[PDB]
C-alpha cells in the first residue's frame, strides 16, 4: 500500500507491475515448435491433444457434453521417446500460460519451505490465464544420497502430499492442467496420482522401422546430405533406438562434416556416427531376458 | 476455582490419597511436617497409559484446596526466538 | 528350506505374483498358432536385437513333448526350462504307469494342474511363462490346441496368440480366421500364420520359426529357405490389394 | 467519483491528529497501564475520554498516540498472522446432494455435526453432550474431502479447512503457534467449522531414537490436543480430523475423548455402485433404454475415483470410435479400458491401505 | 459471480426475486442452445429482433420506469431464431456427413452445426442449411 508523510494515512493501494514477481514462471515466449518434428508418433499425439488442447481450443465440445474435462495425463516410457517436446507442442498452439517444472526442486534444505513452495506454484499459475502446470522428470524422494537437503522423513510426507491437495482440496473450474511426466513412475507414491482427477495415461515404447523413416526425414529436412546417402539404408542399420538415438546420429553426423567444413554430409560420416551411439550412447539394459 | 471436584470420581480413592500428600497436605500440613524432620515433596510424576490420564483429577486439586494454580503448557515453551522460551 | 509363502489376496481379490507374473508373458516374444482340419501350426518369433546366432546350435523354440504333441510357449525362459522337462518325464511316465500314449489334453491339465501347486505351495512362486500345447491325439485326427496360463486356467482356442502385441493379432484372427470353415489343406494354415506375423516381426527372415504339426506323429520344421516362400507370396498380393 | 465525496469529510479526518496512532500490547491492569510497544519499549497509561473501563482487557492490542501516550481505541487482539486469513472459504460448488449413495456415511455426518448446529434444543431434553470431534479417513478415491464441503454448504457459516502441511512452519516453534491460531477464531467466531487435511504427516508419536529432526513434528499434536482437551475444557465447534493413512497416526489420537463419531469409507456394492452412475446420468449424455445397473455389475469393487472416471472417458469415444452420444457399446468398450486397461501398475484403490 | 451479487435487493424491493430470474430464463431460453442474432453469413439485417429486444429494454416490469403492465416482455419469444443444417437426397433419408461441433461428431440430417463445412460433396457451394448430397459413379461414398 501506500502511507503518508506527516498524515501517515493510506493514500492507496499499489498494484505490483513488471511481470508478477518471480519471473522464472516460464511465461513461453512461444519460440514455436510445431507438431512436425514430433511426427511420427501421431498415433500417441492425438491422445495428449484431446485431454488438453481440446478443451482450451474448443471449450465447446466438453461445455455441450456434460461431461468433466480431466485435468491432464501421466505419461510413463523409456528416455528418447519424446516425452518431453510431445507436452511443447500443446502449449503452442494454445497460446496460453504453461508451466515447466524441475522434479527435483519441490524439495528444498530448509524444513517446512518444500509445502510452502507447492503452495505458490498452483496459486500464481491459477490467477492467470488458464494456465497448465507440467513437473517433468521428477526424481524426487528416492535414492537420495542428499547430504545437504535431505530433511529426513518429515519432509517426505509434507512435500508430496501437498501436490495431491492441489488436485482435491484445492477448488478450481477447471482451467488449471497438471501433468507429469519421468522415467520411472513406479518409485513414485501412487496415492498422489489419484487417478479420478487424471482419466488419461499414456505409455511410450520403441518405434519401428516405418516410424523411424519419417523421424529421420524430420532431422534431415533442414540438413543437407550427399546423394550417396540414402534415408532406408540409414534405418535398416537403426536396433533398439528411441528418438533421441536418432537426433543423436544426425547431431554426429553434422559435426564431422563440420570438422572438414562439408556443406553437404557425406556417406562417411554416418558410419562413423553409428559406431560411437551404439558404443557409448547406447547401453545395454538390464533387462537381459531373451 | 473450576467446576470439576473430587465427587465426579469413583473407585480412584487408591492413587487419590497418594496425590493428597504431594500437592495438598504440605498446604496445610507443612506446620508438622518440619516437627518430624521431614521435608515437603517438590514435585510428582504425573503419567499413565496413551490415552486421556489423570487430568480430571487435576482440577479439583486446584479446586477442593481452593488455592492458587499456574498452568504451563509444554508444548507452547517452544518458539522460535531464542530465551523467549526459557524467560 | 524357504518355508515363507509369496503370493498372497490382495485386498481387490486379485494376487499380486500372479498379474505382476503376466507381465512377463507381454513383455516376452509373440507365440501364435492356428489349428486346421488335418493339421496344426505354431508359430513362434525370436529376437531381433541379438545377432550372430546360429540356429543349428541354438535350441530350438518349439519343445517336442512327444511324437505326436509339441510346446511352444511364451514367457520367461528360465521358469520355462521346468516345464518341459517336467512334462517330459510324466509323458513317458504315462506310458510306464497305465501303457497308454499321452493325449493333449492330459497333458494340458497336468502342465496346467502343476502351475496349481506352486501356486498354492509356500516357499516357491508361480511360473512367468505361458505355455501353447498342441497336437493330436493317438487314432484320432482332430486337432487339439490348448492354452495354459500363468495362473493355471487352461482352455481350448482356434487361433489363439500369446506374448507382445498380442491384442493387435486377436483383432485379425477373428475377422480374417472364422472357426466355422477351417482350413483344410497345409499350405493355407501355413500362410496365415505368416499374415499374423507380419504386424510383429516386421520385415524379418532368420527371427522366424514355423512348426507345422501332423497326425500319425508326423513333424515337419520349416526351414529357413522355407518360411521366407510363403512371405513372398503374401507380400505379392498385399500391397497389390 | 466516490473519491469526491470522501474529500468533504477528510477534512477532520486528515489535518486533525486522531489516527496517527501507535498499537500496542497491554500487560498490566491496575484499576497505571503498563504496556509494551514493537520496538519493545514499556511505559504507564490510562483510560481516555469515550474509553469504557471494561473495553481494556489483558493481553490486548491497544492503540495509543505517539505524542502523548493516551489510550484511544481498543482492538481485536493476534494481529501479526496473515495464514489463517486465507484459510476460510465461502460458498463451496460442492452441494449436500452431489454424494451419492444411501448408505450409513452421510446420516452419521449430518446428525453429529449439521443437527446441533440447526437444532440445538433437540439434544437438550435428553441432556447429553454432542460430539466434539468425528473420524473420515476411508480408502484413498473415495470423495472424502467432497463430503466435508458438503456438510459447509448446508451449514451456511464459516468453514476453515487445514492442510497438515501448513501448520508445519520454516522454524522451529513457530508450528505451536499455528494451532492457537485455528482455536482463537472458534471464540471470535462462534458456529464455524474447522477441517484438518492429512494429518498422517503431523501425528504419531515416533518417539525418539529414530533420525532425530522427528522432535518437531510430534510437538504440533501435543500442542493441537493441548488446546483441544487441555486442563481447561474449552471448545465450542466441531473438530476434524482426516487423513489416507489412519495405521500410522498416534495410538493416542485414534482414542475417544477428542472424538466420537467414527465412520470409515467402504467400498459400494452393485446397489451401492447403481447410485454413483446415476447422479451422474442426469448429466453428459445418456441413451434411452440403457441400464447403469450391469456396467456397474461388470467393473470390481473400486473407489469411487474410477467409478467417475467411466462416464468421463465414455465421452471421449465419441471421438475416434465415430459415435454420436455415448452408447452401451462404448460403455463394454469403457470395462476393458477404465478399469481393466488402467489397473497396471500405480493403481490405489485398495492397494495401500497401511503405510 | 455477476448473478449471485444481486440478492441484497430482494429486501428493498418484494418484486426483485421475478425481475433478477426474468432475464436468467431469457438467457437459458431455448435449452440454452438458441441465440438472437441479427446477422448471418448472407449479412441480412432482421427488423423482427430489433423489434423485440429494444422494445422490451424499457419497462420490461410494471415497477421498472413508470406504471406498467406484464404483457411487455412476451415479445422476445418471437424473435428466437435456432441454428440447423439438414442433408437430404430424394424422398428426405438421411446422408451421414463429417461435422465436429458441439453437442455433435459426424452428424447428419437432424442436428446443427455452426460454421463448419463436411468434406462431402452435396451440390455447388457446400455451405449449412438444407442441402441435398449426389455422388458421382467414380467416387460414390455414402450412409
Amino acid at each position: 500500500v501506500l502511507l503518508h508523510h506527516k498524515t501517515m494515512s493510506i493514500v492507496g493501494v499499489l498494484q505490483d507491475d513488471a511481470d508478477p514477481m518471480v519471473s522464472v514462471m516460464k511465461m513461453d515466449k512461444s519460440p514455436t515448435e510445431s507438431y512436425s518434428d514430433i511426427g511420427g508418433l501421431e498415433s500417441q499425439i492425438q491422445e495428449i491433444k484431446e485431454s488438453v488442447e481440446l478443451p482450451l481450443t474448443h471449450p465447446e465440445l466438453y461445455e455441450e457434453m456434460g461431461i468433466k474435462p480431466p485435468k491432464g495425463v501421466i505419461l510413463y516410457g523409456a528416455p528418447g521417446t519424446g516425452k518431453t517436446l510431445l507436452a511443447k507442442a500443446v502449449a503452442n498452439q494454445t497460446s496460453a500460460t504453461f508451466l515447466r517444472i524441475v522434479g527435483s526442486e519441490l524439495i528444498q534444505k530448509y524444513l517446512g519451505d518444500g509445502p510452502r513452495l507447492c503452495r505458490q506454484i498452483f496459486k500464481v499459475a491459477g490467477e492467470n490465464a488458464p494456465s497448465i502446470v507440467f513437473i517433468d522428470e521428477i526424481d524426487a524422494i528416492g535414492t537420495k544420497r542428499y547430504d545437504s537437503n535431505s530433511g529426513g522423513e518429515r519432509e517426505i510426507q509434507r512435500t508430496m502430499l501437498e501436490l495431491l491437495n492441489q488436485l482435491d482440496g484445492f477448488d478450481d473450474r477447471g482451467d488449471v492442467k497438471v501433468i507429469m511426466a519421468t522415467n520411472k513412475i513406479e518409485t513414485l507414491d501412487p496415492a498422489l496420482i489419484r487417478p479420478g482427477r487424471i482419466d488419461r495415461k499414456i505409455l511410450f515404447e520403441n518405434p519401428d522401422l516405418s516410424t523411424k523413416k519419417k523421424i529421420l526425414g524430420i532431422h534431415t529436412s533442414k540438413m543437407n546430405l550427399s546423394e550417396d546417402v540414402n534415408l532406408e539404408t540409414l534405418v535398416t542399420t537403426k536396433d533398439d533406438l528411441s528418438g533421441a538415438d536418432i537426433q543423436a546420429m544426425c547431431t554426429e553426423a553434422g559435426l564431422l562434416a563440420l570438422r572438414e567444413r562439408r556443406m553437404q554430409v557425406t556417406a562417411e560420416d554416418f558410419k562413423q556416427a553409428k559406431e560411437r551411439v551404439m558404443k557409448n550412447k547406447v547401453e545395454e539394459n538390464l533387462e537381459g531376458l531373451y | 476455582k473450576p467446576t470439576e471436584t473430587y465427587s465426579d470420581v469413583g473407585g480412584l480413592d487408591k492413587q487419590i490419597e497418594e496425590l493428597v500428600e504431594a500437592i495438598v497436605l504440605p498446604m496445610k500440613r507443612a506446620d508438622k511436617f518440619k516437627d518430624m524432620g521431614i521435608r515437603a515433596p517438590k514435585g510428582a510424576l504425573m503419567y499413565g497409559p496413551p490415552g486421556t490420564g489423570k487430568t480430571l483429577l487435576a482440577r479439583a486439586c486446584a479446586a477442593q484446596t481452593n488455592a492458587t494454580f499456574l498452568k504451563l503448557a509444554a508444548p507452547q515453551l517452544v518458539q522460535m526466538y531464542i530465551g523467549e522460551g526459557a524467560k | 528350506g524357504y518355508d515363507r509363502a509369496l503370493s498372497i489376496f490382495s485386498p481387490d481379490g486379485h494376487i499380486f505374483q500372479v498379474e505382476y507374473a503376466l507381465e512377463a508373458v507381454k513383455r516376452g516374444t509373440c507365440a501364435v498358432g492356428v489349428k486346421g482340419k488335418n493339421c496344426v501350426v505354431l508359430g513362434c518369433e525370436r529376437r531381433s536385437t541379438l545377432k550372430l546366432q546360429d540356429t543349428r546350435i541354438t535350441p530350438s523354440k518349439v519343445s517336442k513333448i512327444d511324437s505326436h504333441v509339441v510346446l511352444s510357449f511364451s514367457g520367461l525362459n528360465a521358469d520355462s526350462r521346468i516345464l518341459i522337462e517336467k512334462a517330459r518325464v510324466e509323458a513317458q511316465s504315462h506310458r510306464l504307469t497305465l501303457e497308454d500314449p499321452v493325449t493333449v489334453e492330459y497333458l494340458t491339465r497336468y502342465v496346467a494342474g502343476v502351475q496349481q501347486r506352486y501356486t498354492q505351495s509356500g516357499g516357491v512362486r508361480p511360473f512367468g511363462v505361458s505355455t501353447l500345447i498342441a497336437g493330436f491325439d493317438p487314432r484320432d485326427d482332430e486337432p487339439k490346441l490348448y492354452q495354459t496360463e500363468p495362473s493355471g486356467i487352461y482352455s481350448s482356442w482356434s487361433a489363439q496368440t500369446i506374448g507382445r502385441n498380442s491384442k493387435t493379432v486377436r483383432e485379425f484372427l477373428e475377422k480374417n480366421y472364422d472357426r466355422k470353415e477351417p482350413p483344410a489343406t497345409v499350405e493355407e494354415c501355413v500362410k496365415l500364420t505368416v499374415r499374423s506375423l507380419l504386424e510383429v516381426v516386421q520385415t524379418g527372415a532368420k527371427n522366424i520359426e514355423i512348426t507345422v504339426v501332423k497326425p500319425d506323429s508326423d513333424i515337419v520344421a520349416l526351414s529357413s529357405e522355407e518360411i521366407n516362400q510363403y512371405v513372398t507370396q503374401i507380400e505379392q498380393e498385399k500391397q497389390e490389394q | 467519483a466516490p473519491s469526491h465525496l470522501w474529500d468533504i469529510m477528510g477534512d477532520r479526518q486528515r489535518l486533525g491528529e486522531e489516527h496517527p496512532l501507535q498499537v500496542a500490547r497491554c500487560t498490566k491492569i491496575i484499576k497505571k497501564y503498563v504496556i509494551n510497544l514493537k520496538q519493545i519499549a514499556k511505559f504507564v497509561v490510562g483510560l481516555g475520554e469515550r474509553v469504557s473501563p471494561t473495553d481494556i482487557e489483558e493481553g490486548m492490542r491497544v492503540g495509543v498516540d505517539r505524542s502523548k501516550y493516551n489510550i484511544e481505541l481498543p482492538l481485536p487482539p493476534r494481529i501479526d498472522p496473515s495464514v489463517t486469513m486465507m484459510t476460510v472459504e465461502e460458498k463451496p460448488d460442492v452441494t449436500y446432494s452431489d454424494v451419492g449413495g444411501c448408505k450409513d456415511q452421510i446420516e452419521k455426518l449430518r446428525e453429529v455435526v449439521e443437527l446441533p448446529l440447526l437444532s440445538p434444543e433437540r439434544f437438550a431434553t435428553l441432556g447429553i453432550d454432542p460430539p466434539k470431534g468425528i473420524l473420515l479417513y476411508g480408502p484413498p478415491g473415495t470423495g472424502k474431502t467432497l463430503c466435508a464441503r458438503a456438510v459447509a454448504n448446508r451449514t451456511d457459516a464459516t468453514f476453515i479447512r487445514v492442510i497438515g502441511s501448513e501448520l508445519v512452519q520454516k522454524y522451529v516453534g513457530e508450528g505451536a503457534r499455528m494451532v492457537r491460531e485455528l482455536f482463537e477464531m472458534a471464540r471470535t467466531k462462534k458456529a464455524c467449522i474447522i477441517f484438518f487435511d492429512e494429518i498422517d504427516a503431523v501425528g504419531g508419536a515416533r518417539f525418539d531414537d529414530g533420525a532425530g529432526g522427528d522432535n518437531e513434528v510430534q510437538r504440533t499434536m501435543l500442542e493441537l490436543i493441548t488446546q483441544l482437551d487441555g486442563f481447561d475444557p474449552r471448545g465450542n465447534i466441531k473438530v476434524m480430523f482426516a487423513t489416507n493413512r489412519p495405521n500410522t497416526l498416534d495410538p493416542a489420537l485414534l482414542r475417544p475423548g477428542r472424538i466420537d463419531r467414527k465412520v470409515e469409507f467402504s467400498l459400494p456394492d452393485l446397489e451401492g455402485r447403481a447410485n454413483i452412475f446415476r447422479i451422474h446420468s442426469k448429466s453428459m449424455s445418456v441413451e434411452r433404454g440403457i441400464r447403469w445397473e450391469l456396467i456397474s455389475r461388470l467393473c470390481p469393487n473400486s473407489t469411487g475415483a474410477e467409478l467417475r472416471s467411466v462416464c468421463t472417458e465414455a465421452g471421449m469415444f465419441a471421438i475416434r470410435a465415430r459415435r454420436k452420444v455415448a452408447t452401451e457399446k462404448d460403455f463394454l468398450k469403457a470395462v476393458d479400458k477404465v478399469i481393466s486397461g488402467y489397473k497396471k501398475f500405480s493403481s490405489t484403490s485398495r492397494y495401500m491401505q497401511y503405510n | 459471480q455477476l448473478l449471485r451479487q444481486l440478492a441484497s435487493y430482494y429486501s428493498r424491493e418484494q418484486d426483485a426475486l421475478f425481475i433478477t430470474r426474468l432475464a436468467q430464463g431469457l438467457l437459458h431460453l431455448g435449452k440454452g442452445t438458441m441465440t438472437m442474432d441479427v446477422f448471418n453469413d448472407a449479412h441480412v439485417l432482421n427488423k423482427v429482433t430489433l423489434a423485440s429486444i429494444l422494445t422490451t429494454a424499457v419497462g420490461l416490469v410494471s415497477p421498472s420506469f413508470m406504471l406498467k403492465h406484464h404483457q411487455l416482455f412476451y415479445m422476445l419469444n418471437a424473435g428466437i431464431r435456432p441454428k440447423f443444417i439438414l442433408a437430404l437426397n430424394d424422398e428426405g433419408e438421411p446422408i451421414k456427413v463429417n461435422v465436429r461441433v458441439g453437442q455433435p461428431v459426424l452428424l447428419n440430417h437432424g442436428e446443427r452445426a455452426e460454421l463448419e463445412t463436411d468434406e462431402y460433396i452435396s451440390y455447388t457451394s457446400h455451405i449449412e442449411g438444407v442441402v441435398i448430397l449426389k455422388k458421382n459413379p467414380d467416387y460414390r461414398e455414402e450412409e
